[PDB]
């Protein structure tokens, strides 16, 4: 559970926003890509795993689950690649609420940025610092340090 | 152009 | 000291590798860019500060220190922007040694990757996981969790 | 090509 992440893909302005959620904290990383391909997904996971100790990734759809390029990055980075079936239906609801919250923040910042990728990084920043009380950024560090100790 | 990422 | 980072710029294969070092742990993030500009620097810092609690950044040279774009990103993200003068001459030597270590790792992985940007992320992953026995990934989480508590 | 990022 300190090591479990969920991928999530959402669309805006004709482009794709790929998000990884650390399940136990609500903390996120995200990027803007022109389209979701196994190569883009695999590179994003390699970046994520070099920065946090990623043990398991629930993929966002069957295409990235199937993709041999995604599986080769997970092999390289020591990640267990799993499906994203919401056996717990609460997962579905949490992800959709998170997407709407991100789109809301992106909309509140959109006119401060020329490029969508700046607005998305502004939205990552505000989401991870938001105190709900601790922030998601605080929670992920606490959860992982507790587990290292 | 008056944006954080393009100040012009 | 949990909030202090140092930027560092090194070159390889005709391109630029921008690195942020978390000073107290040795942990790093890095990206490949075609040239170091104020806009590329500012975007890299906005990404970094959405992911870790960045209080201070020592810029890597006087052009990024000067750059009004870099200053605007530091303002947006709540980062105190500082110069990079090594009043402690040990700073120069630690950085030069880290660049030579990264380039050595990049050369050991170089033929597993078509693009330099993959070889660089593979070197970030190996640097941050290497046990010296704690890794730099372990040390940054512990330092910051201690400070949160 | 037998690269992680280009398996072809
Ligand atoms: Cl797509
Ligand atoms: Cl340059």
């Amino acid at each position: 559970s300190p090591g479990i992440w969920q991928l999530d893909c959402t669309h805006l302005e004709g482009k794709v926003i790929l998000v990884a959620v650390h399940v136990a904290s609500g903390y996120i990383e995200a990027e803007v890509i022109p389209a979701e391909t196994g190569q883009e997904t695999a590179y994003f996971l390699l970046k994520l795993a070099g920065r946090w100790p990623v043990k398991t990734v629930h993929t966002d759809n069957g295409s990235n689950f199937t993709s041999t390029t995604v599986k080769a990055a997970c092999w390289w980075a020591g990640i267990k690649q799993e499906d994203g079936i919401p056996y717990n239906p609460q997962s579905q609801g949490v992800i959709e609420s998170m997407n709407k919250e991100l789109k809301k923040i992106i909309g509140q910042v959109r006119d401060q940025a020329e490029h969508l990728k700046t607005a998305v990084q502004m939205a990552v920043f505000i989401h991870n610092h938001k105190r709900k009380g601790y922030s998601a950024g605080e929670r992920i560090v606490d959860i992982i340090a507790t587990d290292i100790q | 152009s008056h944006k954080i990422d393009n100040l012009d």
